[PDB]
């Protein structure tokens, strides 16, 4: 109801896209990881079905780890194609393709929470329980993979190419005006109970495992803490740095951090930098998981000599 | 005194080591060089038998040349058929160690071998659908290694106390006990007639007994090491033995000494059965380099080596219409080549 | 389906004759056999006298027992009068080697030969068995009984009678482990197996529990070679 | 005793003396005589087709 | 060895009665069980199956559904459960067994046989005789005609004859084509020819007196012929 | 383009000339957004946030768009 | 930076209309346009003298006052 010339606040908005070009940088590095995860991670699915005889629980759970990581690998091209420009097609496409990266999310990390209950049981329970893994090691796989596709029934169902300003097009999950506020709880319960459930049975387990390993004394006990040592701290490496920042913003959304453009735009950075981080774990999955033991060193160079 | 004696025998070993030559004017490679070639056999996969969770330690053909049994150290011993892989039986020894397996010329009676040599005798063709054992063959003190069946009633369990006995099953004795070896005897093979059988034994000597009397009538000593597996001709004038010297060494029966060496300088590797085919042309032997040779029975030559096993060939068997070529490798898996 | 009314149920036969084969590899493979080596009179029928649960099989017996849910299979070779090389292929894949020695035959001769003392025989005899081609990755329990017999023996006759050097003292604490130490040098490989021995009595319990103790190692160490651990 | 049976060796060897031999040459011909003329009903050197086969796939 | 066998009386229609067959002399599970009647009239028809450890199971057409059949491995019984039967299920009710691998013998053994009694595609086996009164000496010769061609792609022609003593439960004689079952005399010789057969007997006894069922094996439902009667 | 923020945190409230101000921009609060969002903005590059829930601010944003209708 | 000097402009629903951007008297270029992106995503320059494209922008601007 009157007259004023301050118009100082500074309270604009703030869109810039990150410098030392990304969004062509990052199509490079999954162009890196998608022919190295086809030719690395096929490798597995050789050497699993080539002699038809190895048939243990450790012998098929390898088979959908490098299965489950190979469909993860299914995507990568067209998710990298994307992430330079933009969503290009329809609905359709990606109500699948974030379908299939979903499906290979869980179980690219559950089979990871049940090889590991699995060499609980092949460890520490060596007397009683273990009849246990290889009567149900089946039914425990389908139980996994029936799992992941409950978990990714909340992408197919609320998926579709949207749209706004200043931000070329790519999809999201949900109808309305609480489209981010329920968005935000589609996110943090599946991304913890996908995270936070197998990490604490794995390091409850891979415990117990350490614990018996460092109390018997074999010849090669000094290798075997090496590899458990190892698997925990790249599974952590993997999906800690993605899951702490995909936490922080939440925070960020409701209340708890301050915000400021520069801030959010260094999550954005942050988030796609350590998305990265998420996929190289699709890359050398089978290099700790198969291609560190005796068996498959012994199994791939078996034919390559016959072949 | 005791050399005294022996400078006889030694003496007579030379009278029959001169007496060998005396008659060797040609071997067989120099007789049998205006012949043809048997070319390359290259044999297929043709069924594959996949059912025990252990190593196979024989196989033998029935003599209706279809079904056959393969007795393998987890304490089964299946009888399959070759036409459609099906088990006729499964059955479940009492000690799980078997070293042979044989199957009889009726068809009725199959026989385990064991590590605790006592050769138990199975019966099939009977009423309660069962297997059950009929006899069990007690009486030797070594280990059991090759027991091929005369028929229903006459079994010549060979066994690791250098005594090749021969049983009788109604009553449970022996009937004889052919000694004379040495070395603990390894396999034996009957002849067609069933009137002789070879055995070799553990100090490279091979010898041809008889059935009815019990003494050995010749020695054949040409190897060098241990023979591993022996088998005749198919007209009972010849038999070709299987050493761990990795040579194959066809001798005969009438001119008493060794005909040819089957040697490849490549193979270094043992020998664990031998099985002349049919016609008596592709003597086939199961060396223990995962392989299993085709030789050429005439010829020194090889023909089309038969591998896909991922362990020793065990045993072989050739079936007495001279149609396929079981092996029975050390991973479970039998392989019926044709 | 291309097959007669009769083949039909012959193929039903032969998935009810297979159903009963691979649920009993899953009921051997769970249990662990034990081959049992060692002298005649070396004790070997003592240790089959701790616990047991279980005439014709002169060659071969065998002793089912059980502890704590694990059937264990003690597979006596001791009628063999044969020749090694030809029938120990059959007992790879065993779980482990229970071996045996007497300890008080350091100054006992042999029986044939006044000369090439037990112990030193029982050396060469643990020696081509520690180092076969077929006992690779599997590890040797080693068991060293009559130590009731042994220390009182050492006191009033010398040690140095069987070993030629070994300029130590007297005591069962010092002597028994230079022999405990002179075996487990003699195996060429060392890592791929373990030899865990013991200094058992020939009345007390703990054996029992000791040769537990060294079969849940191995089965460990048979699982971290499968899970891909090792 | 242990005389004995060498002595049995000995005359074991004055059976062994004893046996006929036919020639080595002869004896490889009559071995050559079965070979050929059975060969030609041996299906592992004559390979047949998969209509009289009984292993047939 | 026996099947003997319980259960029957006299039930009235629209009812049920469990037929019970304690199998006591072998080892029972191996042997898949079959169920055959025979109509105080009439000839042998097939009612029921079960195979080896209950796994298939199948029925005749005439008594589909209607009737269930279980199996007791440990108790080593065998049971046929009728529901709502008619007035043609009157019969006497045989408990056979079989075992199928390579070179068996189906339907060697046979049951001592119920009665039960009530109250007021498939492959046809023609038997062209009927009631030949023979003498013993002569070589007779006995005929049996089938409708399709029973030789399969396998050599076998699966043609199980059969005898049945009057009175007494029928046995086996010839398996699947001149091939003959434990414990019966070389005078039973058979002949096929794919669709025609013949069971030729060399000399006859008088114990050979009875009727003589052909029966064909080669799919369910497994149909009897019409026997001919044997006479003096 | 990983994750839609919106465009706007804070807001102006305090009242001045719909007169004074040349562009507009309106957003709704479709599949991003939690509220329709008004970015607003002169010659003189400083654009602003818009809360249409003050009373004030129904007032500006349609005189203007009627002073759009002046020329 | 005036842009689209053409009446490239179409009669649609207020219903695909997400986002609008009007431009008023400026310096550059004295036109008066107003720019709209259609639920598809579009640009679209529109007409204020034209009564049903001028009169569009206040009824989805209604249709956003309500909140
Ligand atoms: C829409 C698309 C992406 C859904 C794809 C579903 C596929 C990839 C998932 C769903 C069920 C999963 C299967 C579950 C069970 C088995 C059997 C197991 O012995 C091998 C893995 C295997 C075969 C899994 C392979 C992957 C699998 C088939």
């Amino acid at each position: 109801s009157s007259t004023l010339p301050p118009f100082l606040l500074d309270a604009a908005p703030c869109e810039p896209e990150s410098l030392e070009i990304n969004k062509y940088f990052v199509v490079i590095i999954y162009a890196l990881v998608f022919l190295l995860s086809l030719l690395g991670n096929s490798l597995v699915m050789l050497v699993i079905l080539y002699s038809r005889v190895g048939r243990s629980v450790t012998d098929v759970y390898l088979l959908n780890l490098a299965l489950a990581d190979l469909l993860f690998a299914l995507t990568l091209p067209i998710w990298a194609a994307s992430k330079v420009n933009g969503w290009i097609f329809g609905t359709f496409l990606c109500k699948v393709v974030s379908l299939l990266k979903e499906v290979n999310f869980y179980s690219g990390i559950l089979l990871l929470a049940c090889i590991s209950v699995d060499r609980y049981l092949a460890i520490v329970h060596a007397t009683r329980t273990l009849t246990q893994k290889r009567y149900l090691v089946k039914f425990i796989c389908l139980s996994i993979w029936g799992l992941s596709l409950l978990l990714a029934l909340p992408v197919l169902l609320f998926r579709r190419t949207v749209y706004s300003s200043n931000v070329s097009p790519a999809c999201y999950e949900d109808m309305g005006n609480n489209t981010a506020n329920w968005r935000m709880l589609l996110r943090i319960l599946p991304q913890s109970f996908g995270f936070i459930v197998p990490l604490l049975i794995m390091l409850f387990c891979y415990g117990f495992t350490l614990r018996t390993l460092f109390k018997a004394h074999m010849g090669q006990k000094h290798r075997a803490m090496r590899v458990i040592f190892a698997v925990v701290l790249i599974f952590l490496l993997c999906w800690l740095p993605y899951n702490l920042v995909l936490l922080a913003d939440t925070l960020m959304r409701t209340q708890v951090i301050q915000e400021t453009c520069e801030r959010r735009n260094h999550i954005d950075r942050a988030l796609d930098a350590t998305e990265i981080l998420g996929i190289l774990h699709s890359c050398l999955n089978p290099l700790i998981y198969a291609f560190i033991g005796q068996k498959f060193r012994h199994g791939l160079l078996k034919i390559l000599a016959i072949h | 005194e005791l050399d005294q004696l022996r400078q006889e025998a030694e003496q007579l070993k030379n009278q029959i080591r001169d007496a060998r030559k005396a008659c060797a004017d040609a071997t067989l490679s120099q007789i049998t060089n205006n012949i043809d070639p048997v070319g390359r056999i290259q044999m297929r996969t043709r069924r594959t038998l996949r059912g025990h969770l252990a190593k196979i330690y024989a196989m033998h053909w029935g003599t209706d040349s279809r079904l056959l049994v393969s007795a393998s150290q987890d304490g089964k011993l299946i009888i399959w058929d070759s036409y459609t892989t099906n088990k006729v039986h499964a059955i479940p020894l009492r000690s799980s160690w078997v070293m042979t397996c044989a199957y009889a010329p009726s068809g009725n009676y199959v026989a385990c071998g064991g590590l605790d040599n006592i050769c138990s005798i199975y019966n099939l063709k009977t009423r309660e659908g069962n297997v059950r054992v009929s006899r069990e063959l007690a009486g030797h003190t070594g280990y059991l290694s090759c027991c091929r069946f005369l028929d229903d009633n006459q079994i010549v369990t060979s066994s690791g106390d250098t005594t090749c006995a021969l049983w009788d099953i109604e009553t449970g004795q022996q009937t004889t006990t052919f000694t004379g070896h040495t070395g603990d005897v390894m396999s034996l093979s009957l002849a067609p007639d069933t009137r002789l059988f070879v055995s070799g034994a553990c100090d490279a000597s091979a010898k041809l007994w008889d059935v009815r009397e019990g003494m050995c009538r010749q020695t054949f000593t040409g190897h060098e090491s241990d023979i591993n597996a022996i088998c005749f001709f198919p007209n009972g004038n010849a038999f070709a033995t299987g050493s761990d010297d990795a040579t194959c060494r066809l001798f005969d029966l009438r001119a008493d000494q060794e005909l040819m060496t089957y040697s490849h300088d490549n193979i270094i590797c043992g020998i664990t059965s031998v099985s002349f085919s049919k016609s008596g042309r592709l003597l086939l032997a199961g060396y223990d380099d995962f392989n299993c040779n085709v030789w050429d029975a005439l010829k020194a030559d090889r023909a089309g080596v038969l591998a896909g096993h991922d362990n020793r060939v065990s045993c072989l068997g050739v079936t007495d219409d001279g149609m396929a070529v079981a092996t029975g490798s050390w991973d479970s898996f039998l392989k019926i080549w044709n | 389906c291309t097959l007669s009314a009769e083949d039909k149920a012959a193929v039903e036969r032969s998935k009810m004759i297979d159903r009963n084969l691979r649920e009993d590899g899953e009921k051997a493979a769970r249990e662990v056999k034990l081959l049992l080596l060692g002298a005649g009179e070396s004790g070997k029928s003592t240790i089959v006298k701790q616990m047991k649960i279980i005439v014709k099989t002169t060659g071969i017996v065998e002793t089912h027992f059980t502890f704590k849910d694990l059937h264990f299979k003690m597979f006596d070779v001791g009628g063999q009068r044969s020749e090694r090389k030809k029938w120990i292929h059959c007992f790879e894949g065993v779980t482990a080697i229970i071996f045996c020695v007497a300890l008080s035959d350091y100054d006992l001769v042999l029986a044939e030969d006044e000369e090439m003392n037990r112990m030193h025989e029982s050396m060469k005899l643990f020696d081509s068995i520690c180092n076969n081609k077929w006992f690779t990755d599997t590890s040797i329990i080693l068991f060293l009984n009559k130590k009731d017999l042994f220390e009182e023996k050492i006191k009033k006759s010398p040690l140095t009678i069987c070993y030629p050097e070994y300029a130590g003292s007297n005591t069962y604490e010092e002597a028994a482990a230079y022999i405990q130490c002179q075996f487990e040098d003699l195996n060429k490989r060392k890592d791929t197996k373990e030899i865990y021995t013991h200094f058992t009595c020939a009345t007390d319990t703990k054996n029992v529990q000791f040769v537990f103790d060294a079969v849940t190692d191995v089965i460990i160490k048979n699982n971290l070679k499968d899970c891909g651990l090792f | 005793a242990s005389i004995a049976q060498a002595r049995k060796l000995v005359e074991q060897l004055k059976m062994e003396a004893n046996i006929d031999r036919i020639k080595v040459s002869k004896a490889a011909a009559d071995l050559m005589a079965y070979c050929e003329a059975h060969a030609k009903e041996d299906p592992l050197l004559t390979p047949v087709p998969a209509s009289e086969n009984p292993f047939r796939e | 060895v026996q099947l003997v066998e319980s259960g029957g009386g006299l039930v009235q229609p629209g009812g049920s009665r469990k037929l019970s067959c304690s199998a006591s002399g072998f080892a029972f599970s191996s042997f898949g069980m079959h169920w055959v009647r025979q109509a105080p009239e009439k000839g042998l028809e097939w009612v029921a199956y079960i195979s080896s450890g209950s796994g298939t199971i199948y029925y005749a057409d005439t008594v589909k559904g209607r009737f269930t059949i279980s199996r007791d491995d440990p108790k080593n019984t065998l049971f046929l459960q009728m529901t709502s039967l008619r007035s043609e299920d009157t019969a006497m009710y045989y408990c056979v067994r079989s075992i199928y691998y390579y070179g068996s013998s189906p339907f060697d053994f046979w049951g001592q046989g119920t009665t039960l009694t009530v109250s007021s595609s498939d492959i046809v086996m023609t038997q062209a005789t009927s009631s030949v009164p023979v003498t013993p000496g002569e070589s007779v010769s006995i005929s049996c005609r089938s409708s399709k061609s029973l030789l399969h792609s396998n050599g076998n022609t699966y043609l199980y004859w059969f005898l049945q003593r009057p009175g007494q439960s029928p046995q086996l004689l010839i398996y699947r084509m001149s091939n003959l079952a434990s414990g019966v005399p070389d005078r039973f010789s058979g002949s096929g020819s794919g669709t025609a057969f013949t069971l030729t007997i060399s000399r006859l006894e008088a114990e050979d007196v009875g009727v003589y069922y052909c029966m064909q094996h080669l799919e369910y439902p497994l149909t009897f012929g019409a026997g001919t009667k044997l006479e003096l | 383009a990983k994750e839609l923020r919106c465009q706007c945190i804070k807001t102006y409230s305090k009242p001045f000339h719909p007169k004074f101000i040349k562009e507009l921009r309106v957003i709704e609060s479709g599949p991003h957004c939690a509220n329709t969002e008004i970015i607003v903005k002169l010659s003189d590059g400083r654009e602003l946030c818009l809360d249409p829930k003050e009373n004030w601010v129904q007032r500006v944003v349609e005189k203007f768009l009627k002073r759009a209708e002046n020329s």
